[PDB]
């Protein structure tokens, strides 16, 4: 119903689209996602199902941070090849319909939907962003396989094909698995993960932005579906979060930094799944993906092209504004209080906590700490040093909404008692 | 092992050969616009094995060296010739191939018989389609070994052994 | 890719090596490289008589034969300045304008079968036939003659040469009109040929191209009239023309061309 | 049942063949021959479970089908400028 | 039936060895067909009939030639040093291949069933309705992820 | 097949030998028919001689094909050259003992037809991928790139034809509910033949199977007197026969089905006789695309395919579509027997000007 | 455009014979008329200009 | 259901006519003399017919390969609804319309985009 508009727009644009001119089409697509964006709020508390299509707070929340994400990122595209938005549009409604089901048929097809145009968008030609790009493809097409037999032994394990099963014994086991990979290389678990360092290296920042957000929402939320062993989901975690920030000390690539960090906060996230939180999960996410499409922003405001640990440095005298929240930011992503970020981190280790999980959750801690590094490494390098080197100062539209941004994010900090209350399924 | 060495087989097959003439012209000249007549239009060639009148030796092992040619074209026609099937048989239609008619020169190639061997010669620059017809007569008759020479001397029921073949 | 289209290929018979440029799905360019056959006739008729070398100047076209032997002929006459007798005269162009029609007949006879529908070339063919019959008549020979001669042809006409001379006249202008008839209707005619033949007239000059190629441009350009020799001078007749350089235009004006030659016919 | 002992191995020989595969374009065609060794199980089952995963079937189809596409259509836009031959052949993002 | 119907099964699997060894893409490829010819035969024989069919079509007779026009279109391959020939990885593959099978295996041993849910077998006939209703989300997906997959794939190719 | 009969493997066998053969022998006399139609269209004598009626001419030529060096040339590979003829043939031959030759159980008692399944349509649009194989696979196989890009080219264009087939075939399906042949030649038993029911479907349809190969687009290149087809030129003897063979073999088989659709091949309220009714729609459209394949011309698949694609295969499904909504609400099928003939009256009316 | 250029020295045989071959001189034309044409178009474009290879070879 | 019979006439009728075919090739093979390709470098067109240096290929041909693909994944879909079409009433009718009207939209803009040159 929301759902109906994105499919409309979509297609309507497509043959549309020839004959307007490229900025009537950035002027269009802007339009119909911020239209679906806001009948989605409108519509909250509205529970509403067709068929496999089946509307919860849940999935209203998940698809609302991806169309924001993707709202970011569409501003700021500056060149005049109208695909990169016309797929982006598309690849959005794919993840929509990824989120509303339990149906695995369709969430087979969903995930495809959704990860087909992104390799698309994954290149403007630039040489790496193809490299990378045939890489993830053909590691893509292998996670397909596998979360396709998995799929077919859970009908093998059961006549369902719609989560809400009833379960058994060792078939069932394994079939968990098979379908906890694919999901897990989408939402780059470990051990699962490595393309995606290797291909933001490759790949220009607006791109990463929608992927970073987007990608691991809907993983996620898909996941939360599913009920998983917390011994597996343990061991997925721990490597992911260790790993991660081990190699993130290795860096001198801003953005493959990043990308290290985000599986260390797949795995953060993937601790809520023993209860199944999503009012704490969803609570993550929104906060994770605050400071990282921020982050993104300013990275592109750099160059949109490969960027050493120096070239972020003196950001104050660049812009002060923008050096200070992305301060903020770097400290939410510690998960510092009095930001956001350490309810994310609390709300998931309550959940923990009441599975009572204990190794797990010391390891966590320990590696929590560890990620302060170059946090500060960029956070404060903002403050320091009086050279800079050629950057260029956007439109006011990304500005605002940045400085915006981080105003929500240590808002968010102050009062999470705001959220929680329609983070229950939404209101 | 091509269908001979019994009474039967060697009468079968070569009647089959015989009345199966597929022809490759090989244009180069005014033969050929009388050849196109010589086809069609008066006389017909469809009734002695010939749908086949078109450039592929991949279609063909009857090649009718039609013309007075240069010396530019004779490892070129040799070539050709060299890319037809084993069993294969030259006709050398035409004065102005057969011995260079009225032509005594450097450019020209006199004595077309130099490049391949040949078996057949049907004089005449224009000759008449119909002595073609003839001459294809008695390439039927010769590749079927009722023939002779003007002494009574046989000969082959081939062009192709009278220097190399391939 | 530089492909090499080599010579007897397939029906075409150019000795034609063509080096063709291409983007792999057009040609840029062709080279052409020719010049496979040769004799050099020039040299040769400087080691025959000029009575010989009548014999060499058919064996050089094998459409319009007549016309190289003509215009050798009117060159031997004017040198020595020799004059033709008016009946002779008569008789010589009603041979070169047979000739012409027999051109025409062989240069569609082979555009339909070069490519396109195969089939109509053999009627045009059975109209050929009908001209080689009257050749056949009147000089014992298909094609090649000799019937010119100096100081006009070498000996009167036959008396058959008139019966069947009407009647051909009769037949053929329906029949032109059928061969006409394939062509300006089917769309696919059009869809084949409009775009493509293209050259400006002044280009057509510069690079030098001959009437029915300039005057397939429907730049007016008759030698006949420009240069007006014998007869023609006292006969009426038009150009035909086209008025753009493609294949479209070369084909139809080529049968407007015939029916002028058959007036003359008429005429003559 | 054998069948779908059979579908396993099918997918494990496939898997073998991804592994081996060089050239990348053989990779692909190894995966797809996994994603049918899915569907002859999920068909063994359908003749328990009724049907549905007939239903299924066809969906995987298409969507395999859709993904093969799309992936030669990348394999293509790689080397329309590039003799390489192989995934590897383009290595600078390793750290 | 275990005699020729366990030789088809042995058939299938040949083919796969086949695509896995050979290093001849078009005789590679053209196995691949084969197998599927086994696999469609298998299909029908399981009463999966109009599946039979579709595999035939589609798989088989669509996929398989549009791979081949790339391999054509870029050249055929032969060449056997990447910048590691992994030859000390060929083993260790094989090893995993092992394993993926013998998980599996473990479980299926034990594992057990009927085929009984039987009615026409596969045939457009009864699953139509099915499709048009239940399964009719999954198709109006389908038919735009394909629109949006020409979408892609031609704006991959072309300048523009 | 649920109330239609059935015979002995050997039966079945006897029955399938026979029509291959048969079909050899077809091929050899259509050739002889076809040549001397010819001759006779472009008002010519003909193969006259050896015969009478030049009958024995074919015998010959086979004759000459065998007793020759068929060698695969370097730059091959042998076991792709062998096969690559090989393949079309079978897949040529295969793909006719599905349809019909009468009325049921009526070849003397027994089935008229080699198989007969259940599943007509499917059969026939599965073996229309399998020639193509064949085809481009022989390109390749030549070792030329100059052969390779013609087969490209002439697969490319088949196959975009061939979807156009496949969107015919939907249509009919609805009218009966059925695909099976035996069903729908009766569906035209009681209420008509077919093309009554969908003229613009009995059209587009005509008009597609003319994309098979059948040399009447008459131009791919073809080979036999223009730029030649790569599965040609490259090839010798026997080899070469075959290919010539499997293009005619298909122009027949597409010759018959186009009866088997619009018609019955048998069914006529007026009198039953079996095999000539059959015999008779055959002609008419063998001889109707002969006519064509004569006064027509070569044609350039660049036109081609900007003619299909673009105009050809979209108004076809359109008009399915038309055909699905009426046929959905289960109205009166007269109520497209009007527009059908319609249709075609207006597009006939649009000939002349 | 038909013609010849005799010089004749008065011998029994000319002393020149030029040929001027028109088909020849508009065979120069080709590169030219053949311009980023279609390639199954090229094969009509060298027919319809009609050659007789007389001309050009001589 | 359906009889097994014809099916089982499949595989014979498959099995006959490939035994005439490798009939045909073996008499065909063992008939005529050989002799050494001495003289073989090329079969057709003297003056070399081109290759390796073309290796590329238009791309055109690849777009048309690949829509073929989609569109007979399309007719698939088409069939089970042909089959029971009516029954399945308006419902059915707006189901089928929507998809096809999506593939129509795929024709409509590679056309008026034409990239196919
Ligand atoms: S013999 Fe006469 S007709 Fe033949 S090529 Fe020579 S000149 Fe021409």
């Amino acid at each position: 119903m929301t759902l109906a508009i994105l499919a409309v727009f979509s297609v309507a644009l497509t043959l549309l689209g020839f004959v307007l001119p490229p900025q009537g089409v950035k002027r269009a697509t802007l339009l119909g996602l911020a239209l679906a964006l806001a009948s989605l709020l409108l519509t909250w508390g509205k529970p509403f199902a067709f068929g496999p299509y089946a509307v919860d707070g849940v999935s209203q929340v998940f698809t609302l941070l991806a169309l924001l994400g993707a709202l970011w990122t569409v501003g700021l595209v500056r060149s005049g090849r109208f695909e990169f938005y016309l797929l982006v549009l598309y690849a959005a409604l794919g993840m929509h319909l990824l989120a509303s089901t339990r149906h695995l048929l369709l969430m087979l097809v969903a995930l495809e939907a959704l990860s087909l145009p992104l390799y698309a968008l994954a290149t403007w030609r630039r040489g790496q962003g193809l490299e990378a790009a045939l890489k993830y493809f053909l590691l893509g097409a292998l996670a397909a396989a596998f979360f396709l037999y998995g799929a077919a032994l859970f009908y093998g394990a059961t006549g369902s094909l719609v989560l809400g099963a009833p379960g058994e014994g060792p078939l069932y086991a394994l079939a968990l698995g098979l379908l906890l990979v694919g999901l897990g290389f989408k939402a780059a678990l470990a051990p699962f993960h490595f393309w995606t360092p290797d291909v933001y290296q490759g790949s220009p920042t607006p791109v990463v932005l929608f992927m970073a957000t987007s990608v691991k929402a809907a993983a996620f939320a898909a996941l939360l579906r599913v009920a998983a062993p917390p011994e597996a989901l343990a061991l997925l975690v721990a490597l992911s979060v260790v790993v991660g920030n081990l190699a993130a000390l290795a860096q001198k690539e801003a953005k493959r930094l990043l990308a290290y960090s985000s599986i260390a906060h797949a795995g953060y996230m993937a601790l809520a799944l023993y209860t199944g939180n999503a009012q704490a999960l969803g609570f993550y996410l929104l906060t994770y993906v605050l400071a990282t499409g921020l982050a993104f922003a300013v990275l592109s405001q750099i160059s949109p092209d490969r960027v050493p640990l120096e070239a972020l440095r003196g950001l104050y005298r660049k812009d002060p504004l923008l050096g200070l929240a992305f301060l903020v930011a770097m400290l939410s992503l510690l998960g510092l209080p009095p930001l956001a970020g350490f309810w994310g981190k609390y709300l998931a280790f309550a959940e923990a906590a009441r599975a009572g999980a204990w190794g797990v959750l010391v390891l966590a801690l320990v590696t929590s700490a560890v990620s302060a590094y170059y946090y500060l490494g960029l956070g404060l390098a903002v403050f320091a040093r009086p050279e800079e080197t050629p950057f260029r100062p956007g439109p006011p539209w990304a500005r605002a909404a940045v400085v915006a941004a981080g105003v929500l994010l240590l808002a968010l900090g102050l009062l999470p008692g705001l959220v929680l209350p329609a983070l229950a399924a939404g209101g | 092992r091509e269908g001979i060495l019994f009474t039967t087989l060697e009468k079968l097959v070569a009647w089959g050969r015989s009345n199966s003439l597929w022809p490759a012209t090989f244009g180069l000249a005014c033969c050929a616009i009388e050849m196109m007549a010589s086809t069609d239009a008066r006389n017909d060639l469809a009734r002695f094995g010939s749908e086949v009148f078109r450039a592929s030796p991949r279609q063909a092992d009857v090649m009718i060296v039609a013309g007075r040619l240069s010396k530019k074209m004779a490892p070129v026609m040799r070539r050709v010739w060299e890319q037809m099937p084993d069993p294969k048989w030259v006709i050398s239609m035409g004065a102005c191939a057969s011995s260079g008619g009225m032509f005594n020169n450097y450019a020209i190639v006199q004595n077309v018989d130099s490049v391949v061997p040949v078996d057949v010669y049907v004089p005449g620059c224009p000759p008449r389609p119909e002595a073609l017809i003839y001459a294809v007569m008695q390439l039927q008759k010769k590749v079927r070994g009722q023939a002779y020479n003007e002494r009574g001397e046989r000969l082959p029921p081939v062009a192709a052994w009278k220097r190399t073949r391939g | 890719m530089t492909l090499n289209v080599g010579p007897q290929h397939p029906s075409t018979h150019g000795v034609l090596r063509l080096m063709v440029t291409l983007s792999g799905e057009e040609v840029l360019e062709v080279v052409p490289h020719i010049g496979y056959l040769h004799t050099g006739f020039e040299k040769t008729m400087e080691h025959r008589t000029y009575l010989q070398n009548i014999t060499y100047t058919p064996r050089m076209d094998y459409l319009h034969s007549f016309a190289h032997d003509l215009a050798y002929a009117l060159a031997v006459e004017k040198l020595l300045g020799a004059v033709v007798p008016p009946r002779a005269e008569t008789i010589r162009v009603i041979l070169n304008e047979l000739s012409r029609l027999a051109s025409h007949l062989v240069f569609l006879g082979t555009g339909l079968l070069d490519l396109g529908a195969l089939t109509p070339f053999f009627y045009a063919f059975r109209e050929r036939e009908t001209i080689l019959d009257l050749f056949e008549w009147v000089t014992g020979q298909r094609f090649h003659h000799n019937y010119i001669r100096i100081g006009g042809v070498k000996e009167d006409l036959p008396e058959e040469f008139v019966p069947e001379l009407k009647k051909l006249l009769e037949v053929l202008p329906h029949r032109i009109d059928e061969y006409e008839a394939l062509f300006a209707e089917s769309p696919i005619f059009y869809e084949r040929a409009r775009g493509v033949g293209v050259i400006p007239p002044e280009v057509a000059i510069d690079l030098g191209l001959t009437g029915g190629s300039l005057r397939a441009s429907g730049v007016n350009y008759d030698v006949r009239k420009a240069y007006p020799y014998s007869g023609y001078e006292t006969y009426t007749f038009d150009v035909p023309l086209g008025e753009r350089g493609d294949v479209f235009d070369r084909m139809l004006v080529r049968i407007r061309e015939m029916r002028e030659s058959v007036k003359i016919i008429k005429q003559a | 049942m054998s069948y779908l002992l059979t579908s396993a191995l099918l997918f494990a020989l496939g898997v073998y063949g991804v592994l081996t595969r060089r050239t990348a374009i053989l990779v692909f065609l190894s995966i797809e021959l996994m994603l049918n060794a899915a569907n002859l199980s999920l068909v063994g089952f359908a003749r328990a479970y009724g049907l549905d995963g007939q239903v299924a079937a066809l969906m995987v189809i298409a969507v395999a089908a859709a993904e093969v596409a799309v992936g030669l259509g990348l394999i293509v836009a790689i080397f329309r400028h590039r003799e390489s031959t192989a995934v590897d052949d383009l290595s600078e993002l390793r750290g | 039936m275990s005699l020729l119907e366990g030789l088809a099964l042995f058939l299938l699997l040949l083919s796969g060895v086949l695509v896995v060894t050979l290093r001849n893409a078009i005789h590679a490829a053209l196995a691949l067909i084969l197998n599927f010819l086994v696999l469609a035969g298998v299909y029908v024989a399981l009463d999966a009939r109009f599946l039979g069919f579709i595999q035939v079509i589609v798989y088989a007779g669509a996929i398989v030639v549009l791979f081949l026009f790339v391999i054509m279109l870029l050249f055929a391959a032969q060449g056997e040093i990447g910048f590691d020939p992994l030859v000390r990885s060929r083993p260790l593959a094989a090893l995993l291949a092992l394993g993926v099978a013998g998980i599996l295996a473990a479980g299926l041993w034990g594992l057990d069933l009927a085929f009984t849910q039987d009615l026409k077998g596969g045939l457009p006939q009864a699953l139509g309705p099915l499709l048009y209703g239940d399964w009719l989300f999954v198709l109006l997906a389908v038919g735009f992820l394909l629109m949006a997959a020409t979408v892609v794939a031609v704006a991959l190719v072309e300048p523009g | 097949t649920w109330s239609y009969p059935v015979d002995p493997y050997w039966m079945v066998a006897l029955k399938a030998l026979l029509v291959v053969v048969g079909l050899l022998t077809a091929f050899a006399f259509m050739t002889l028919i076809e040549r001397r139609l010819l001759a006779r269209f472009q008002v010519r004598m003909g193969p006259n001689r050896v015969g009478p009626f030049g009958l024995l001419q074919p015998l010959a030529d086979a004759i000459k094909s065998i007793f020759k060096e068929d060698i695969v040339v370097a730059q091959a590979d042998r076991f792709l050259f062998v096969l690559a003829p090989l393949i079309s043939v079978v897949f040529a031959l295969l793909a006719f003992g599905l349809i019909p030759f009468g009325p049921p159980g009526s070849f003397f008692g027994y089935q008229p037809w080699v198989i007969n399944l259940d599943l007509g349509i499917l059969y026939l649009f599965a073996v229309s991928e399998l020639a193509v194989y064949g085809i481009f696979l022989s390109g390749w196989a030549s070792g030329s790139k100059y052969s390779l890009l013609g087969s490209l080219r002439s697969s490319a264009s088949l196959i975009s034809y061939e979807l156009g087939l496949g969107l015919a075939l939907l249509a009919p399906v609805l009218l009966v509910g059925s695909l099976n042949l035996n069903d729908i030649v009766n569906w035209q038993k009681e209420h008509g033949w077919l093309f009554l029911y969908a003229f613009p479907a009995f059209l587009v349809y005509l008009i597609a199977s003319m994309a098979e190969a059948a040399r009447t687009p008459f131009d791919l290149p073809e080979a036999e007197q223009e730029l030649v087809g790569g599965y040609h030129t490259e090839y010798s003897s026997i080899k070469w026969a075959l290919f010539q063979m499997a293009e005619y073999i298909h122009f027949i088989t597409a010759s018959a089905l186009i009866p088997t659709l619009f018609l019955g091949g048998w069914t006529m309220p007026v009198l039953e006789v079996p095999y000539l009714w059959m015999f008779l729609k055959i002609a008419f459209f063998l001889f109707f695309f002969i006519w064509i394949r004569a006064t027509w011309f070569r044609l350039r698949y660049d036109q081609l395919l900007r003619f299909g694609w673009g105009f050809l295969f979209p108004l076809a499904l359109l008009w399915f579509l038309v055909t699905a909504l009426v046929v959905a609400l289960d109205l009166p099928r007269t109520y497209l027997l009007y527009l059908s003939a319609l249709s075609f009256l207006v597009l006939l009316g649009a000939v002349l000007y | 455009e038909l013609g010849y250029y005799i010089v004749s020295d008065g011998g029994s045989m000319p002393y020149r014979v030029k040929v001027r071959a028109p088909s020849f001189v508009n065979l120069q034309s080709l590169p030219y008329a053949c311009k980023g044409e279609q390639v199954p178009d090229m094969v009509a474009i060298i027919a319809s200009l009609d050659p007789v290879m007389g001309d050009v070879d001589r | 259901m359906a009889p097994i019979q014809e099916y089982v006439g499949t595989l014979i009728y498959v099995g006959v006519a490939l035994f005439i075919g490798v009939a045909a090739l073996l008499v065909g093979a063992l008939l005529g003399p050989k002799k050494p390709g001495r003289a073989k470098l090329m079969p057709y067109e003297s003056g070399n017919d081109p290759a390796g240096e073309v290796k590329r290929f238009p791309v055109h041909f690849y777009v048309v390969a690949m829509l073929f693909i989609l569109f007979d994944v399309e007719v698939a879909f088409l069939w089970p609804y042909a089959v029971s079409a009516g029954g399945l009433g308006l419902y059915g009718f707006l189901g089928v319309l929507a998809f096809t009207l999506l593939l129509f939209v795929g024709f409509l803009y590679e056309w008026w985009k034409g990239v196919m040159r």
